[PDB]
């Protein structure tokens, strides 16, 4: 049992971060606890170096100085904290000349083109590691090829109008009349509706306290958007207003495993047409996506939340998983169906399982409907994927997200299943 | 049920105590909830109703009892809940347990507005000391 | 935010005679003397 006689000397998709992402930061009062930066085709993403053992109160993981991000008002005036446009420079009239409410994004874009500018800004640094044009997620960079692939009407006609709002900004405020201050920011289109897409994608709206004073900043924390988003995160962003520093904790009392991943919730609850229209991305086992469905036949929810542990009211319905022992089928997307599905309860009033069966077929016999209005299956288009190997990421994403809405209506399908024949017992 | 040897569905544990609660009975309620968390369940949601069910009974002095007793465990009330138990206790001159409610609830995460604050004032402005 | 209120009233005033009697209750003081001289008493 001795070292010398065991000889020590997976996951190949993940490398290690490359050493001065974490050192440019590190010299600026950035410090990671227990876990380090992975990179893969996918993106970034922190993992943990260690088994993160669960304390009386959560843990820290990550620090990050308020000087490193950019922040701005998310409510007008427009005062941008750690103070970086200059009084008088001509790109505060165009922050300033933008919608209240609509125009947040912009607003960040400008500032995140001003930081890439500036000599002694760190972002100008950490620019370096964002997603490039083609690397990033976000639908806003999409052409009509990937949004048809899409299949949502809605979600087309938001992302398209976006793309216009966006690009007319753009022609406004970048004239040929600009002074070249202004201009070398956005040398061309294309590089402003990749700013815009950073802002979407990073902007992490927080209340902080600064000094004496209390706002909500659409901020551009560095380090910590590489967190990726998960709606049961292992991990909360907590800011710190003493030394201005943005705490990145672990959940008090949950035990984290060596090389699992941080998570944080980026929504508290959210479609994923909002995910796909904001970030790019969907999750199949979004807690919170939606079908529609006539309200003529309803079920009991009560016996549908016990039969799969699920507890609480609807505001936190959760899963416990020690109660159902291994229950492998049971995940965030049956519990969206708890929610979206129409549903009867009265004060205590057993249902009648014939009744529920009558309906329950019923009930599935409307959901073969929808998979088949989409013309491919869940499974073509996954096998599509790993046949494809030359194509937009953004491609790749609304193969996804109509993927997931497949695998939604074909989640609740064997969710049905398992709940009529459960429903004897 | 437990004769047979099974552990009860949760909507059966719920509507025990709900029925217990329509009754008044507290000392069967919580000898019912304390069952869930031996059977290692949600007890907070049972425990929401069984005081509401209390509250809709006028039994308002061993809801104070099941309540506080739940609000000392670390378990959030809902909103309602907060601003239902408070007004019957103002309205029924209970100040004492009003205010221990109103501070649990501070505890708990949630502040109390001007609405919680007004009932509180209706029963110290009759205190003759203001 | 809901201040742990504590009214401490700390009031004076002048003493009615029968408050001063319920002082002393009796405590009647009539001689004027004090420990005696020899016997320390
Ligand atoms: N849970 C998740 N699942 C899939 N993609 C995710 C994700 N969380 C974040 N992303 C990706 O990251 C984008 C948000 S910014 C997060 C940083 C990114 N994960 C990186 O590696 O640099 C999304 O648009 C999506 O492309």
């Amino acid at each position: 049992p001795f070292p010398l006689f065991q000889s020590p000397a997976s996951s190949s998709e993940l490398e290690s971060a490359d050493p001065d992402f974490y050192k440019i930061g590190y010299v600026r009062r950035v410090r990671a606890y227990g876990v380090e930066f992975k990179e893969g085709p996918d993106g970034f993403g922190i993992y943990a170096s260690k088994d993160i053992e669960p304390r009386r109160r959560a843990r820290v993981i990550m620090e990050i100085p308020h000087e490193l991000m950019i922040t701005i008002r998310q409510k007008h005036p427009w005062m941008f904290f750690p103070d970086i446009v200059p009084i008088g420079h001509p790109i505060f009239d165009i922050i300033n000349s933008t919608d209240p409410e609509r125009d947040w994004d912009l607003r960040l874009a400008c500032l995140l083109l001003f930081s890439f500018d500036r000599e002694d800004h760190f972002w100008r640094l950490y620019g370096d590691f964002l997603p490039a044009a083609d690397e990033c997620s976000s639908l806003l960079l999409a052409t009509e090829e990937d949004l048809a692939e899409l299949q949502d009407p809605q979600l087309v006609s938001t992302i398209r109008q976006q793309q216009k709002r966006v690009l007319e900004f753009w022609e406004k405020n970048w004239h040929s009349g600009v002074p070249l201050k202004i201009k070398r920011l956005a040398e061309d289109a294309e590089r402003f509706i990749w700013a815009v897409s950073i802002a979407q994608t990073r902007c992490i709206s927080m209340k902080t306290r600064i000094g004496a004073l209390v706002q909500d900043l659409n901020m551009m924390i560095p380090y910590a958007d590489m967190l990726n988003h998960s709606f049961e995160p292992n991990c909360f962003l907590h800011w710190r207003p003493k030394d201005r520093i943005l705490e990145v904790m672990s959940n008090a009392g949950q035990a984290i495993k060596k090389g699992e991943e941080m998570t944080i919730n980026y929504m508290p609850g959210q479609k994923n047409n909002m995910l796909m229209e904001r970030y790019g991305f969907s999750t199949p086992v979004n807690p919170w996506d939606a079908i529609p469905f006539s309200g003529d036949s309803r079920i009991h929810l009560n016996s549908f939340l016990s039969v799969f542990n699920i507890f609480g009211l609807p505001e936190e319905y959760y899963h416990d998983s020690e109660l159902s022992g291994d229950d492998s089928f049971v995940d965030g997307a049956v519990i969206a169906a708890a929610r979206t599905l129409p549903t009867w309860s009265d004060i205590d009033l057993p249902p009648i399982p014939s009744a529920e069966r009558k309906a329950v077929k019923e009930l599935q016999d409307e959901c073969r409907k929808m998979l088949a209005e989409y013309p491919t299956t869940s499974e073509q288009d996954q096998k599509l994927l790993d046949s494809l190997s030359e194509a937009r990421t953004t491609f790749a994403t609304a193969v996804k997200y109509r993927m997931h809405r497949k695998m939604f209506i074909g989640k609740i399908i064997k969710a049905l299943d398992i709940y009529q024949e459960r429903l004897l017992f | 049920e437990l004769g047979a040897g099974q552990r009860p569905l949760p909507e059966t544990m719920i509507a025990l105590v709900r029925l217990s609660g329509s009754k008044g009975n507290a000392q069967r309620g919580l000898e019912l909830l304390a069952a869930m968390e031996k059977l290692n369940y949600d007890i907070r949601q049972a425990w929401l109703i069984l005081v509401e069910e209390l509250v809709r009974t006028n039994h308002l002095e061993e809801a104070n009892k099941v309540f506080l007793k739940g609000a000392r465990g670390g378990m959030r009330a809902t909103d309602q809940l907060y601003d239902l138990m408070i007004e019957e206790d103002c309205k029924a001159g209970d100040h004492s347990n009003a205010l221990d409610i109103s501070y649990e609830m501070e505890a708990a995460g949630r502040f109390a507005t001007t609405f919680h604050f007004n009932c509180l004032l209706s029963v110290q402005a009759t205190c003759g000391i203001p | 935010m809901i201040d742990r209120y504590k009214h401490q009233q700390l009031r004076i005033g002048l003493v009615s005679p029968q408050q001063i009697s319920a002082w002393a209750t009796v405590g009647e003081v009539t001689k004027p003397y004090t420990f005696h001289y020899k016997t320390n008493k």
